[PDB]
């Protein structure tokens, strides 16, 4: 095909991102993979006059044993946003979150058929490192559309539309959405039928040369996590304090939350253990709050011009709570993930949350991750199975925000 | 003179939107102008440079220099302007090889490439920018002008293009000799094989010849260096390695410059000599400085330096790597937030040692520090050997599980085992999960005025006690930690404390055993002495009983 020209933004230059150290296991795995890709003309070696670099990793595809190459194009994605978001943006359907079942198909191989604009190829440079800096370490750039680059499906969009034209016409109540290397297919059908339609879709795809969650996603079986309040026969000064604290912070999110009566009960300087029977006023004030918490938040709406943030809290016992928002306390979504080690678990939550985020908004969020930068950066690739990588930053975000959510 | 390689040239470009350099040549002495003509003629003959006329509009200044007791002249070209204008290249070497990561070889040869940069051509399209000019006697007539055909000294692209060239030239040989190891470093190549010396001395030659067929000359068997190799501050013997000798000076008076260099010599030593410390020596440098100014040693610093001399007394060596075996890393606490470690494959023959002795933040505990140290050692091992080691740590498996399961940050040590080498890492107190019956409930608060900085800290308790101490040059944060500190002193062994400071709570819930803050360190001493502390939080200015009353006391003449 005639190659689509890609203009980088004015002012911005291509990525200069250092490669995180890899283990021998993964370096050998990458050397094997890159050799074949060279033979197949997908990548070519480059000289020192290419100053750019993007990191690479090796993972195992979700529930499998072969190694897969995963290029981290986060920088290059930021610096080419005008191309893929505005100039050739793939529109997100709101239908998708409503469907009974959504299936995720990897379609990244599609891209290796379409050549990449020769003037852009240098920006896709990357390095396979070596152990103990033995050798200078192997440098490649891409000749075809690379997996992980948000530009790739943007380009391929018109080819994907032809591939899917027959299927869509034959199935007008099935929603198909391309996000990066994956296709998202949603139907209201009986699950047996759904899977029959997926196999049918596989066969269409197969004719263009293309061979933390369950098989399918169930969006309509996603509902809120109410901030719940305990129910007891006997209450202590401490319990009330904890409750007022919990209620207090809740009132920044939910308008109408009230604690006037509750506070009245604590008047004095009382021992924490001393029990305190509730008055009719207060019990009714509590009941009123409890009503407000079950229901959704009024006034909070997704703004497509703003980044999504995700905060995650470690609840112990393999439990993790999480909130998605754009402006603090205007939560667009809240949830919980359950059940290994802290890092394995945390990476499972991130991928799960990201996936839901793609389904609901066609956007991944920037994660605030409760963990040491280095610990995270060493280990995450051991359990990562997604084809994409979200933006993350690291935080020390205690203390009772933890208790306020579970 | 010497060859120039036929290797393809690397296309090179100026930075977008910039034209080449056009710096004016400054007039020189006849002496220099003569030296330079002699040199450039000699270079032209050899192919390194070529004469070009005044058609070429670019110029870089040139200079000659000769040392005081000498007769050889040297040419210096000042490429600062061309370097500003040349593209960025790919960074040469991500790091430098550690000895401990070298695999032992039956025979090992070092080959320096002679005149490396002058042995490689420069992109023809780019030569024009390398123009310089030898000027006339008192700049009357126009000068003689030249350009490089090879990689110039001090040009921005030479290091990278050279390495790139050596790589491409080595590729074939490597493919046809997979069992031979060739390290690349600058002009050098280090070549190691397990072949018998006869076949090794053969293979070296095929290389030397393969290299020569691409214009790269190398020293012959007679001129080749011998074991032990001195290299980058290391000694590399046939089955061991060490740091090159360390001379700790003995001085009447120590200057900043003397101490700076000492810390460095020790820090360098720490990678194979176990137990090296530099904390007390580093503390001295934490000041206004002034290289030649003398700093008198403190007792702690003299004890530390003396202990370091003792360690350095007899020489110590490290073994080489063996990829069949595992790596075992042991860590020990030296106290003062100093940690020391050793990595071996067969005990106790160290591949290397090291130290971690860092302060991440302000408030911390040993369990956190040990995790960090483990994390640091793990990255180190991935860089040197390509795998992570099995750890052996002075922490009960029980102590570790309690910490991580209850702490709020994700944390994870890979496969490890407990080893009883005191001091052991423990937690020195824990906070109760539930209020304590029959314990005095202190409600504590602090307030500071922002203009005057005058604070008040105090409590009210359910037994009707109260106190209010006044503080000078303080802040809201400090008053709130004073408030908790008062409640700890005045209470007895069991106590409940209510506060409206998330700041205090957060610090204290992470179970710190050391701080940069003096007040935190006092609060710590107390928490250890207690038998049971429960510590709860209520939001401030909500009229929560108890909190409201201490709020009135501390606000008196401080805030409204
Ligand atoms: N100068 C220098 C230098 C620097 C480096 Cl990083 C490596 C180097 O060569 C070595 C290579 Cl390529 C591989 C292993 C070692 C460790 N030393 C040996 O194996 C070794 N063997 C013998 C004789 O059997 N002498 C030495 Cl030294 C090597 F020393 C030489």
């Amino acid at each position: 095909i005639e190659t689509v020209p890609v203009k980088l933004k004015p002012g911005m230059d291509g990525p200069k991102v250092k490669q995180w150290p890899l283990t021998e296991e993964k370096i050998k795995a990458l050397v094997e993979i890159c050799t074949e890709m060279e033979k197949e003309g997908k990548i070519s070696k480059i000289g020192p006059e290419n100053p750019y670099n993007t990191p690479v990793f090796a993972i195992k595809k979700k529930d499998s044993t072969k190694w897969r190459k995963l290029v981290d194009f986060r920088e290059l994605n930021k610096r080419t946003q005008d191309f893929w978001e505005v100039q050739l943006g793939i529109p997100h359907p709101a239908g998708l979150k409503k469907k009974k079942s959504v299936t995720v198909l990897d379609v990244g191989d599609a891209y290796f058929s379409v050549p990449l604009d020769e003037d852009f190829r240098k920006y896709t440079a990357f390095t396979i490192p070596s152990i103990n800096n033995e050798t200078p370490g192997i440098r490649y750039q891409y000749n075809v559309l690379p997996q992980g680059w948000k530009g790739s499906p943007a380009i391929f969009q018109s080819s994907m539309t032809k591939i899917l034209e027959p299927f869509r016409k034959q199935n007008p109540d099935i929603v198909i959405y391309q996000y990066m290397d994956d296709l998202y297919v949603g139907s209201d059908l009986e699950i047996g039928q759904h899977r029959t339609k997926i196999e049918e879709l596989r066969q269409h795809l197969l004719r263009w040369g293309l061979t933390w969650m369950g098989y399918e996603l169930h969006p309509d079986k996603w509902t809120v996590q109410p901030i719940v309040l305990p129910e007891k026969d006997s209450w202590t000064v401490n319990d009330i304090q904890k409750l007022v604290g919990k209620l207090n912070w809740a009132s920044q999110i939910y308008p109408g939350i009230k604690v006037r009566q509750l506070c009245k009960l604590l008047r004095g300087t009382k021992a924490l253990t001393e029990v305190i029977p509730l008055t009719e006023e207060a019990e009714l004030e509590l009941a009123e709050n409890r009503e407000i918490l079950k229901e959704p938040v009024h006034g909070v709406y997704y703004d497509p011009s703003k980044d999504l943030i995700a905060e995650i809290q470690k609840q112990g016992q393999g439990q993790w709570t999480y909130q998605i928002y754009q402006e603090p306390f205007k939560n667009l979504k809240t949830g919980k993930y359950a059940r290994t080690n802290d890092v394995k678990q945390l990476t499972e939550a991130v991928q799960k949350i990201t996936t839901e985020s793609i389904v609901i908004w066609g956007k991944t969020p920037k994660f605030k991750l409760p963990i040491q930068k280095e610990t995270w950066e060493t280990w995450w690739t051991e359990y990562w199975q997604a084809t994409w990588i979200p933006e993350w930053e690291f935080v020390n975000t205690p203390p009772l925000v933890k208790l306020w959510y579970q | 003179n010497s060859p120039i390689s036929p290797i393809e040239t690397v296309p090179v470009k100026l930075k977008p939107g910039m034209d080449g350099p056009k710096v004016k040549q400054w007039p020189l002495t006849e002496e220099k102008i003569k030296a330079l003509v002699e040199i450039c003629t000699e270079m032209e003959k050899e192919g390194k440079i070529s004469k070009i006329g005044p058609e070429n509009p670019y110029n870089t200044p040139v200079f000659a220099i000769k040392k005081k007791d000498s007769t050889k002249w040297r040419k210096l070209v000042d490429f600062r302007e061309l370097n500003k204008r040349t593209q960025d290249f790919w960074e040469v070497q991500l790091g430098i090889p550690h000895p401990a990561g070298l695999k032992k070889k039956k025979s090992v040869t070092v080959l320096d490439v002679g005149d490396a940069y002058f042995s490689v051509p420069l992109d023809e399209d780019f030569r024009k920018y390398t123009a310089f000019t030898i000027p006339s006697i008192n700049n009357e007539t126009p000068g003689i002008r030249y350009q490089y055909n090879v990689l110039p000294q001090g040009w921005k692209g030479s290091p990278a293009i050279f390495q790139s060239s050596m790589t491409k030239i080595l590729e074939p040989f490597r493919k046809q000799n997979p069992d031979i190891v060739i390290y690349q470093y600058m002009d050098d190549l280090y070549v190691g094989s397990d072949l018998e010396i006869g076949q090794h001395r053969t293979k070296i030659e095929e290389l030397r010849q393969h290299l020569l067929r691409w214009g790269l000359t190398t020293p012959d068997k007679k001129h080749q260096k011998e074991p032990p190799f001195l290299w980058m501050g290391y000694e590399l013997h046939p089955d061991k390695w060490t740091v090159q000798p360390i001379v700790l000076p003995e001085k009447d008076s120590w200057t900043v410059n003397d101490i700076q260099k000492l810390v460095g010599k020790l820090n360098w030593a720490s990678q194979i000599y176990p137990g090296i410390k530099v904390r007390q020596l580093c503390k001295l440098l934490r000041g206004t400085k002034a290289l030649t100014e003398v700093i008198p040693l403190t007792e702690e610093a003299e004890l530390e330096l003396a202990e370091n001399r003792e360690i350095l007394k007899e020489p110590v060596h490290g073994v080489y790597y063996d990829p069949s075996k595992d790596l075992i890393a042991e860590i020990q606490k030296q106290g003062q937030g100093q940690w020391t470690y050793q990595i071996y494959q067969e005990p106790f023959k160290n591949l290397k040692t090291g130290k971690y002795a860092r302060m991440r933040g302000a408030h911390t505990n040993d369990v956190k520090q040990l995790t960090e140290a483990v994390q640091k050692i793990t990255t180190e091992s991935i860089v040197i050997w390509g795998k992570t080691p099995k750890f052996k740590l002075p922490i009960q498996k029980e102590t570790w599980e309690t910490w991580w399961t209850e702490y709020w940050q994700a944390t994870w040590i890979p496969e490890w085992e407990f080893v009883n080498t005191p001091p052991l890492v423990k937690l020195w107190y824990q906070l109760e999960k539930e209020p304590i019956v029959g314990a005095e409930t202190f409600y504590v608060d602090g307030a500071a005025n922002r203009e005057t900085k005058l604070g008040k800290a105090g409590y009210v308790t359910n037994r009707g006690r109260q106190k209010v101490v006044t503080l000078t040059d303080t802040t809201n944060q400090k008053t709130e930690l004073q408030a908790i500190y008062l409640a700890l002193q005045d209470s007895g062994l069991e106590v409940n404390i209510v506060t409206d400071s998330q700041y205090a709570l957060g610090i204290i819930q992470a179970q710190p055993d050391q701080s940069e803050s003096e007040l935190v360190n006092q609060i710590i001493e107390q928490l250890i002495k207690k038998e049971k502390v429960y510590l709860a939080w209520v939001p401030a200015h909500k009229g929560i009983g108890g909190n409201e009353q201490v709020d009135k006391l501390v606000s008196a003449g401080i805030r409204k």
